């Protein structure tokens, strides 16, 4: 009962890395396309003042 | 009288014998019951476990 009780927590454990990992991953992915598209935006803003 | 002494010197120790049988059988049976509860609890999580990944 221990033995599969703390097999289930280290299969969630690594759920939880690849989940964390994902996550952090997209997060700075989301971060650099909107600074991308800030940037068309701001460009596009100076082009029409 | 002497159906009076059968109860209490040959159905009186057959019963107390079939008492401390069947209570030993009693006892039998709950650690077959706690066995098989602990039997239980093995094939409930591995199920739970298994169909969750």
């Amino acid at each position: 009962i221990e033995i599969e009780k703390m097999e289930k927590k280290i299969n969630d454990s690594n759920l939880l890395m690849k989940t964390k990992i994902s996550d952090a991953e997209e997060l700075v992915t989301s971060t650099e396309l909107k600074l991308e598209e800030l940037k068309v935006d701001l460009n596009r803003k100076r082009y029409k003042l | 009288e002497r159906s009076k002494l059968d109860l209490i010197e040959e159905v009186e120790p057959l019963v107390r014998t079939l008492g401390d049988k069947l209570r030993k059988s009693m006892g039998r049976m709950q650690r077959e019951l706690d066995t098989l509860q602990q039997t239980y609890e093995l094939n409930d999580l591995r199920l739970k476990k298994n169909i969750s990944m």
